[PDB]
């Protein structure tokens, strides 16, 4: 999952 | 050219690419979870390369602008969220490594698979083989046998994988000048420079554990209710002074005892307030099931699905033929493009769950018009506890019978409310101990304070200690139970879940209140009241433009967590344990187990 966060932009799906 | 100036030529530059490339992203995403193949991974994977070099090109080039030459606060803020390093500060060998490192993690739980002993030529994955046998199994050596083979199959597989993740997070989050990864995680909370706003990291631990406290009593009593009714299934299996059993609470690690309803129903004469045989009878699927969760945020005036989410989700299991992942998620692409990815069962759990994604949607759509950076929930409880306070109206009997899944002739009386009371119960009040321990151990073994030879001692200690729960079989150190857990081993921050959990009833007073609800809060429906759609748009089309704390009080008049809603949520379920627990013992001894 894609994220609008610079942080956090990819999570694990 | 003013130094403002630049930044806000800059942030139209950063946001037209932002919009463009994250539309582009979700695309190949998306694609990937509606339909599994080496193809679509590698697509979704370029992706993934290429939005995290965007966002470290572009977060390199907004360090120019400093921040106390910049006036517009909307400006600011995009720069402050543009500014952090993130996990760019590893070296690319190590950075590499931990992505491996998760990669592999994330493919050792999707394909863990576990065989029977005997003819192992057939096996049973976790969703669905191992899940049904954990949801509906009434037999001890089944659930047990499940419980164990996956603990052990695919836990002692992502144990040196985990040891690992622990070393590498924590020197990214050091490198950060986070004190560890846990400290990284809460910072989600953190607030600053916002004259009285302003909300600390370690405040966040502070503020859980004195909420938890007074969650403790319920909790005790509901546990022992229900560890008396389990005693009636599962007969010489269970002491009546001891932790419950991990392998007998309804899914694979005890999470929601939502599944225990059947076997803990106080008044099972009274009509049935789980609605799936009234659903199944009335022939409901998943299109229904989304058009009257799509007429619930109509009747408090929000706007109906757009024609696109009607025409690009993907609301049932699409066949044998592609694979997709099913776990419920509501997708926000961009451009207009609204999403939800459900393999949607005629069930309550999936009418209540459909709510709540499309509750996460009406989120979405309500911060659609601001800054990309901006257009995120307030913190990462504020999306769940929004679509929590949906399926709280969407499971109150009142609610079932003006959409005909309880009968016209159907009246309340204290019996069904019970009923109805204890059902919320196993799943809201019974996750808040799971989700602060394993949270908790997660914190500890981050700090540095679990080391690695007590990890599953730790752990074990602290599920009994806190949850109440017991393992059936003991585990050494080449087990690693946690990690069974979707979240544990996909890198997920867990303790959303508990601050969700007290939101959701903060919420839901202050809208009741907007609605002139009458009664006990837990009678309340918000449906048909424009006002209490009003005043919860107020804050979601903040997007996150203002701190959590601001936007909290905005609704609830409150700058924290606060505990009290949720006890009178429960309170007359609260009452009615303490009287049938009266001859019961309430509390557990950490010393019983089941094999020793
Ligand atoms: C999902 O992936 C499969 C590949 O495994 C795609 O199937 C191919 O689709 C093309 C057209 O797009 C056909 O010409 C091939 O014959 C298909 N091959 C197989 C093995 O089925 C499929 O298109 C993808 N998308 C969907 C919606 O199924
Ligand atoms: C910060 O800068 C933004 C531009 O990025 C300003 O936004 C404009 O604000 C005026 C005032 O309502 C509008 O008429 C314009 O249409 C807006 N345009 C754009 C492109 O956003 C914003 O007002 C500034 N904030 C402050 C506090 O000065
Ligand atoms: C929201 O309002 C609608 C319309 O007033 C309600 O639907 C009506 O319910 C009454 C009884 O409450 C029925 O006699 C009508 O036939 C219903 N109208 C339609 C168009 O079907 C709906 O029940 C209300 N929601 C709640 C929770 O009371
Ligand atoms: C990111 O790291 C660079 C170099 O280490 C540094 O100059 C910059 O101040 C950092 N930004 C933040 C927000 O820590
Ligand atoms: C969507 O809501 C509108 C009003 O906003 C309503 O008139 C309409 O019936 C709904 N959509 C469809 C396809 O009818
Ligand atoms: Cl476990
Ligand atoms: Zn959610």
């Amino acid at each position: 999952y894609f994220q609008r966060s610079v942080r956090l932009p990819y999570l694990r799906c | 050219s003013t130094i403002e100036e630049q930044a806000k030529t800059f942030l139209d530059k950063f946001n037209h690419e932002a919009e463009d490339l994250f539309y582009q992203s979700s695309l190949a995403s998306w694609n990937y979870n509606t339909n599994i193949t080496e193809e679509n991974v590698q697509n979704m994977n370029n992706a993934g390369d290429k939005w995290s070099a965007f966002l470290k090109e572009q977060s390199t080039l907004a360090q120019m602008y400093p921040l106390q030459e910049i006036q517009n606060l909307t400006v600011k803020l995009q720069l402050q969220a543009l500014q952090q390093n993130g996990s760019s500060v590893l070296s690319e060998d190590k950075s590499k490594r931990l992505n491996t490192i998760l990669n592999t993690m994330s493919t050792i739980y999707s394909t863990g698979k576990v065989c029977n002993p005997d003819n192992p030529q057939e096996c049973l994955l976790l969703e669905p083989g191992l899940n049904e046998i954990m949801a509906n199994s009434l037999d001890y050596n089944e659930r047990l046998w499940a419980w164990e083979s996956w603990r052990s199959e695919v836990g002692k597989q992502l144990r040196p994988l985990y040891e690992e993740y622990v070393v590498l997070k924590n020197e990214m989050a050091r490198a950060n000048h986070y004190e560890d990864y846990g400290d990284y995680w809460r910072g989600d909370y953190e607030v600053n420079g916002v004259d009285g706003y302003d909300y600390s990291r370690g405040q966040l631990i502070e503020d859980v554990e004195h909420t938890f406290e007074e969650i403790k009593p319920l909790y005790e009593h509901l546990h022992a209710y229900v560890r008396a009714k389990l005693m009636n299934a599962y007969p010489s299996y269970i002491s009546p002074i001891g932790c419950l059993p991990a392998h007998l609470l309804g899914d694979m690690w005890g999470r929601f005892w939502t599944n225990l309803y059947s076997l803990t129903v106080p008044f099972g004469q009274k009509p049935n307030i789980d609605v799936t045989d009234a659903m199944v009878d009335q022939a409901w699927d998943a299109q229904r099931i989304f058009k009257e969760a799509e007429k619930f945020f109509v009747s408090v005036g929000l706007p109906n699905m757009t024609q696109g989410f009607w025409e690009n989700s993907m609301l049932t299991d699409p066949g044998n033929v592609q694979k997709a992942v099913c776990h419920p998620t509501a997708w926000d692409l961009g451009k207009g493009d609204f999403r939800i990815l459900m393999c949607t069962k005629v069930t309550m759990d999936d009418f209540l769950t459909a709510h709540h994604e499309m509750g996460h949607i009406q989120y979405d759509m309500a911060y659609a018009a601001q800054p990309f950076l901006l257009r995120n929930g307030a913190n990462e409880g504020f999306h769940e506890a929004v679509g929590e306070i949906m399926s709280l109206s969407a499971a109150t009997p009142k609610h079932l019978k003006s959409i005909g899944l309880l009968s016209p002739d159907f009246q309340e009386d204290n019996e069904t409310e019970i009923n109805f009371l204890l059902k919320q119960a196993l799943t809201i009040v019974g996750t808040l101990p799971f989700t602060y321990m394993l949270e908790k151990w997660r914190w500890m073994v981050f700090k540095g304070e679990i080391p690695k030879d007590q990890w599953m001692k730790k752990w074990w200690e602290m599920k009994r200690e806190i949850v109440g729960v017991v393992e059936p079989v003991p585990h050494d150190e080449t087990y690693c139970d946690p990690a069974s857990l979707f979240h544990v081993s996909n890198d997920y921050s867990f303790i959303r879940y508990y601050t969700r959990t007290l939101y959701q009833f903060q919420f839901q007073e202050a809208l009741c209140q907007a609605a002139k609800h009458e009664g006990p809060l837990h009678k309340c429906d918000i449906s048909n009241s424009t006002e209490a759609g009003q005043k919860l748009f107020n804050m979601l089309r903040l997007g996150k433009s203002e701190p959590w704390t601001l936007a909290l009080e905005n609704v609830v008049g409150a700058k924290n967590m606060n505990v009290r809603p949720l006890l009178n949520y429960f309170e007359p379920l609260f009452t009615w344990l303490k009287d049938q627990n009266k001859n019961s013992f309430v509390g557990w001894s950490t010393d019983w187990s089941p094999y020793a």
